[PDB]
């Protein structure tokens, strides 16, 4: 945000848009009767037109408290988001334990039953590793250091090929 | 490894591998390295010598072995 | 043509960064894995260590070849000739000394581990690529 | 403490540990300490070198504070990600990426008067897809006069090469007339205003496509790393990672007294605070001082 | 969770090397 | 031990910044 | 029954649930500004966390949210800059009174979105009569602070500010937008300057017109100055600095206006000296010098070092087309003072680089006994963006601080210096400019 | 001799250069000179004596600087 801000009590929101919280402002020429109602609680104060202008004087400047970093947490959130797409297809696995009875054991070929008991031991291998979510935070650290070295470019952190080709067209198609 | 070399040379120089056909001494010692105790190699590697507490204890453990033909 | 002197007697990169790498006759790597990191250039023609810098060769180098370690055993600090005709197994005695050191280096403390160097002079490049394939597969 | 050229580089920086080194320096300068006279020394090659290692101390914590827009839909997470790296360039002393890579061209080719050498030591900075599509036009125009095309501009042997390289620049998609008419300029401020609004329409579609190509490679790397990891049994995973975690601790523990190693193990202690502060109240999160 | 620290620069300006689609949605559907 | 700060919790943790500082403190005094 | 902290807990439980929509996160933000909740930062953090998560966004809830972010003074760049995705998709769906709040909030936060401001200025010039004068200033504040030097809008806004006279807060936003664009149009600044003796109600718009006049270097207003001297308790210490800096640069010397402004910033720096930016501590030392109104003994000595700090930091991070200009002007200063050969000019410009008294480094600092001159190159970033192209007010800021250090600053601007064809013409341009300031040389 | 420079010399660039160059002849020898130009050099000069050359040009001082700091960051 800048140093001086020019908004407050002019072209303001007059009312809430939801029903979860009920806002009612009553603007006079000088001050305003706001009435807020959220849940069981209610509040109603008087906000001057020069009381909202002092609000943006000292800025809040929110910042994220991350376990490791904001970069790492965004890679780990993507690996958690990718593990969800693989967990959703282990959700659609047929219930093999409905065929564990001995009327399926003895009607079945002895080699097609050992394949069935191996395909059930395989699902527990796949499912116990897709729910190993404490391993996603160390897979995110295999993505970070190679990315962070591409950002330590000697040209610019935000440089890429399309810009650097577009600035070769300016460099080459001008005089020497 | 050097401990399985000297055990196999012990099995040939202490007369444990005559009564064995000369064509399959190659396959006879493959039993001898694998059928004696895997703990008797560790003592010979740690000592570096076949001690008096081991040269009988291994040559009496080179009798509880199954050799081809015999 | 203009030939410039470099001021330096012939040198090669020495150090632990040469381990695992396939270099040429002047130490430049030919395995295609970039420059030799963690390395230092030293002369190739050094005066050999004299009488007062030696001590007696007492500890064994195990070849792993039992015709060798029983009959013609090799101490550490001893030059041993492998002489024979062609295709009699001279490399196989030498390769088995290198492969066996890998098996022994996993069991000994850090002070007594043997780091092999194989110099392949005048051989085929296919023969050398078969040896670094064997040494990668064995772990040597 | 900081060496007073770092703290001049951390004034416009906005990460945490650089600003707390600034704020404890400005608190020393409130208690009457003398601001040390900065050096009018360190000639041009040394000044370019320590600027490179001071910008990389503003860029390196700043890159770790920029959330990648992985798996997002739309252009505004990619335009946010690009704009955070623009501001990280400006905070670290870089100019615009157009002005930074063009300075890289004219510095690398200050000795060249032929085009085949200009297209050869600006090889690291342009696409090989674009370096080849200019070397095809160059070796046809040098197969037309049978003399090397000069980097002169007033030579007509360059003029019909530059008229064909302009046809290559549209064949990539680059508006070659728009880019040229921005970095040249115009007299009136109204006719140069309409060419800046269509350069910046190219430029924003240019740097979005470099950020979005960077996101699509992190997305593809992470999906490749995960699918290699989802094919492992769990006992392999926990000991592959505990081996990699413990090997990386002792690389920081055997490092005697180095500043990066104390800061490494201070951050392992701060991760374990984060895991412990969340265990005390998980619906709240970590405890901050309020 | 921790990474190897690296202090090196990128001198090229290249494309970022998009890796290939791993076959695991098509192996787990098999 | 609890409730550290905010400005201490905003630090990115395993950034380099101190390898970059270390190789700047042994290069610039060595190339001068 | 009037429960303000018990309604914060009822807002906290509205945004801490799982599927908060856009309207519930708009109105949670709107209710936090009307309640003035700067003290609770985590509750503002839970609202902007759900403001990025919220996917649907109609025209009314986006502008209620962006109003609340802007008015509340809460900044988080990642959240606000990704709200420019709803905005460029709702932009034909936006009211003209709503498009002014979007572009003011996204522009005032620094969102680098060229597709937004191109389409949002092309709308506001396609329907120029459809926008009231407060809305054309809000868009002008946004496109200027979003990094777009759109002078097509600054002309179309200038025709509106000439046809109708505007509110005081409307004009001071328009002055602040033209100050960052660096325009200094006499035709439109004076049309906005008459709005400031009808009575202004805020001190933030008296201080921002103060800053915008001094940055364009016009002059003080004598009712902006006298609104600022009464209501300098409404201003934050980073805002009173930019008022006193902007009054000093315009040539005001009303010392009672400066006692009011320095009565804010002095106990703030004494309470926490690291509270302000070092760019703002340097803007205090310019203001504590040109008007001459002094400061406390621990403050004015402290902001004197922070002019030395903030001047090297802009010299270390020099634009490298400014580094070309300084080494070009210093070479012409070698030829003007007598050096016809290259080993002479190479060893002369290494003698022009003496250190300033505050610890700084001056680039072309010539010393002849007691009289010292200083040559100042003013590239293009410190020029106005208009066709006369006089330098901005910040170069007279840097001049008067060095002039109060024993120098005689000769200004060499690159619009005049680089229209010259050879080095001999550029030598007598520098030699005339040095002798115009101290003719002892 | 042969001196190769970047652009043609001054009359003071001539006089400062012999003071460099008669410290490359190891007795009471006199150098004549022969002046050539090459903008592949970025200033400085190359003195060629037909049996030795000495390159105090800054175009090689760049490369001798770069390879010193490309060797030293790999040693840290
Ligand atoms: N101990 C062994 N047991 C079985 N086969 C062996 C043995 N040693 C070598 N051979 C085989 O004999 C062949 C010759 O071996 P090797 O290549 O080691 O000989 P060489 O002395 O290196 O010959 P050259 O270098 O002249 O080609 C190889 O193909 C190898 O497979
Ligand atoms: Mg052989």
């Amino acid at each position: 945000l800048t140093t001086f801000t020019f908004s407050g009590l002019q072209d303001a929101p007059v009312a809430a848009l939801s029903g979860s919280i009920k806002l009612n402002v009553a603007a006079k020429a000088g001050k305003a009767e706001v009435t807020v109602a959220a849940g069981a609680a209610k509040a109603a104060t008087q906000v001057s037109a020069a009381a909202l202008r002092k609000l943006s004087g000292s800025k809040i400047s929110l910042a994220e408290v991350a376990r490791i970093s904001v970069l790492h947490s965004s890679i780990q959130n993507y690996l958690l988001s990718l593990s969800n797409e693989r967990y959703q297809l282990l959700s659609q696995w047929p219930d093999f334990t409905t065929m564990y009875g001995k009327d399926f054991y003895y009607r079945a070929h002895p080699e097609d039953l050992k394949k069935f008991y191996d395909a059930a031991d395989e699902y527990y291998k796949l499912y116990e590793t897709v729910t190993e979510f404490d391993s996603l935070s160390a897979l995110a650290s295999q993505v970070v250091p190679n990315y962070a070295a591409r950002r330590r470019s000697t040209v610019h952190p935000a440089i890429g090929s399309t810009v650097a080709d577009g600035a070769f067209t300016n460099f080459l198609l001008s005089k020497q | 490894p050097i401990e399985r070399q000297t055990v196999a040379v012990y099995a040939a120089t202490k007369g444990f591998l005559d009564k064995v056909r000369v064509q399959d001494i190659v396959a006879a010692e493959e039993a001898v390295i694998s059928q004696v105790n895997p703990a008797v190699f560790k003592i010979l590697k740690a000592n570096g010598k076949i001690t008096p507490a081991l040269d009988a204890h291994l040559k009496a453990e080179l009798r509880k072995v199954k050799l081809p033909g015999a | 043509d203009l030939v410039y002197r470099t001021g330096q007697i012939v040198n090669v990169p020495i150090g632990p960064g040469t381990l695992g790498r396939v270099t040429d006759g002047l130490g430049q790597p030919i395995d295609g894995k970039g420059p030799l990191t963690n390395v230092r250039s030293s002369l190739v023609e050094v005066k050999a260590p004299g009488i007062i810098a030696r001590q007696s060769v007492r500890e064994p180098l195990f070849t792993g070849v039992k015709a060798v370690d029983a009959l013609v055993p090799i101490g550490r600090g001893q030059r041993e000739l492998i002489i024979g005709d062609r295709q009699t197994g001279k490399t196989a005695v030498a390769i088995d000394a290198i492969i066996h050191q890998k098996n022994c280096n996993e069991q000994v403390p850090k002070a007594q581990r043997v780091y092999c160097v194989y110099v392949a002079v005048g051989q085929k490049r296919s023969t050398v690529a078969q040896l670094v394939k064997l040494f990668t597969q064995t772990g040597a | 403490a900081v060496s007073k050229k770092e703290v001049l580089y951390f004034l416009s920086s906005k990460d945490a540990e650089s600003s707390t080194a600034v704020k404890s320096y400005l608190k020393s300068l409130y208690a009457g300490a003398q601001v040390e006279a900065t050096e009018t020394d360190a000639s041009e090659l040394i000044a370019q070198l320590e600027k490179k290692y001071l910008s990389a101390q503003v860029v390196e914590p700043g890159v770790h504070n920029i959330a990648l827009p992985l798996g997002e839909s739309g252009s505004a997470p990619v335009k946010r990600y690009a704009a955070e790296l623009f501001n990280l360039g400006a905070q670290a002393g870089f100019e615009c990426p157009f002005i930074e890579v063009s300075k890289k061209f004219g510095q690398e080719t200050a000795t060249s008067e032929t085009v085949k050498d200009v297209l050869n030591k600006t090889k690291s900075y342009v696409s090989a897809d674009y370096n080849a599509a200019l070397n095809e036009v160059l070796s046809s125009v040098e197969a037309e006069i049978n003399g090397p095309v000069l980097f002169d501009g007033k030579t007509e042997g360059f003029k019909k090469f530059a008229a064909k390289a302009k046809a290559v620049a549209v064949s990539r998609g680059l508006p070659a007339d728009t880019i040229l008419a921005y970095c040249a300029g115009s007299a009136n401020e109204d006719a140069a205003d309409k060419v800046s609004k269509e350069f910046f329409t190219w430029f924003e579609s240019a740097y979005t496509a470099d950020a979005a190509a960077e996101v699509k490679a992190i997305e593809a790397e992470a999906a490749s790393i995960l699918d290699r990891h989802l094919a492992k049994p769990v006992a392999q995973i926990r000991k592959e990672q505990a081996s990699a975690y413990a090997s990386l601790l002792k690389r920081a523990e055997t490092a005697k007294g180095a500043k990066w190693a104390e800061k490494y193990l201070e951050d392992v202690k701060a991760v374990q605070w984060f895991d412990a502060s969340v265990a005390e109240a998980p619906a709240s999160g970590p405890k901050v001082a309020a | 969770y921790l990474a190897p620290l690296r202090s090196d620069f990128t001198e090229e300006i290249t494309a970022p090397k998009v890796a290939s689609a791993s076959n695991l949605v098509n192996e787990w559907n098999n | 031990a609890d409730a550290k700060a905010l400005d201490e919790l905003r630090k990115p943790k395993f950034s380099s910044k101190y390898l970059i500082q270390h190789v700047s403190q042994k290069l610039i005094p060595a190339v001068k | 029954e009037n429960d303000v902290p018990a309604i914060l807990k009822e807002i906290d439980s509205l945004v801490s649930r799982e599927a908060v929509s856009a309207k519930e996160v708009s109105d949670a933000a709107v209710a936090l500004t009307y309640l003035q909740v700067k003290a609770n930062r985590r509750l503002w953090g839970k609202v902007l966390e759900k403001a990025g998560a919220a996917q649907d966004y109609d025209a009314a809830s986006l502008t209620n949210l962006l109003w609340a972010i802007n008015t509340g003074g809460v900044e988080h760049f990642k959240t606000v800059a990704e709200l420019a995705g709803p905005a460029v998709s709702l932009l034909p769906s936006l009211s003209p009174v709503q498009l002014s709040i979007v572009v003011e909030a996204l522009g005032g936060a620094g969102v680098k979105n060229y597709e937004l401001y191109n389409k949002a200025s092309a709308v506001v010039v396609s329907k120029i009569g459809e926008f009231k004068p407060a809305e054309i200033a809000r868009v002008l504040y946004g496109v200027a602070f979003g990094g777009v030097n759109d002078v097509a809008l600054a002309k179309a806004a200038g025709k509106v500010f000439a046809s109708t006279e505007v509110d005081s807060r409307t004009a001071a936003q328009a002055l602040y937008a033209l100050a960052k664009l660096g325009r200094a149009d006499k035709a439109t600044v004076d049309a906005l300057l008459k709005s400031f003796k009808k009575g202004t109600e805020s001190a933030s718009d008296a201080a921002a017109a103060s800053f915008a006049l001094g940055s364009l270097s016009f002059k003080a207003e004598k009712a902006i100055v006298d609104a600022l001297k009464a209501s300098a308790g409404d201003l934050a210490p980073a805002q009173a600095v930019e008022a006193a800096y902007g009054l000093a640069l315009s040539g005001a010397t009303d010392a009672e206006a400066f006692k009011a402004l320095f009565g804010v910033v002095a106990p703030a720096i004494e309470k926490a000296p690291d509270a302000l930016e070092v760019s703002s501590l340097a803007q205090l030392h310019v203001a504590s010098t040109i008007s001459g109104a002094k400061l406390p003994a621990a403050v004015g000595s402290f902001v004197a070092k922070a002019f030395g700090l903030a001047a090297d930091a802009a010299r270390l991070k020099r634009s490298s087309a400014e580094s070309a200009l300084v080494a070009d002007v210093a070479a012409a200063t070698a030829v003007a003072f007598g050096a016809q050969y290259r080993p002479e000019v190479a060893s002369a410009v290494a003698s022009y680089v003496k250190t300033a008294p505050d610890g700084s480094v001056l680039d072309i600092a010539i010393t002849k006994g007691d009289a010292k001159v200083l040559v100042q190159a003013v590239p293009s970033s410190l020029l106005t963006s208009t066709t006369p192209a006089k330098p901005l007010g910040h170069v007279a800021a840097y001049s008067k601080v060095r002039e109060a250090q024993g120098y005689a600053v000769a200004v060499v601007p690159a619009n005049e210096f680089e229209a010259l064809p050879d080095q001999k013409a550029k030598a007598q341009y520098v030699l005339a400019a040095i002798k115009k300031v101290a003719p002892s040389f | 001799c042969t001196v190769i420079t970047a652009e043609p010399l001054d009359k003071l660039e001539r006089v400062e250069l012999t003071k460099k160059a008669e410290k490359f002849v190891d007795a009471g020898f006199k150098l004549v000179m022969q002046e050539k130009i090459d903008k592949k050099l970025l200033g400085g000069f190359v003195i060629e004596f037909s049996d030795r050359r000495v390159d105090m040009s800054t175009a090689k001082k760049v490369e001798e600087f770069n390879n010193f700091v490309n060797k030293l960051v790999l040693s840290i």
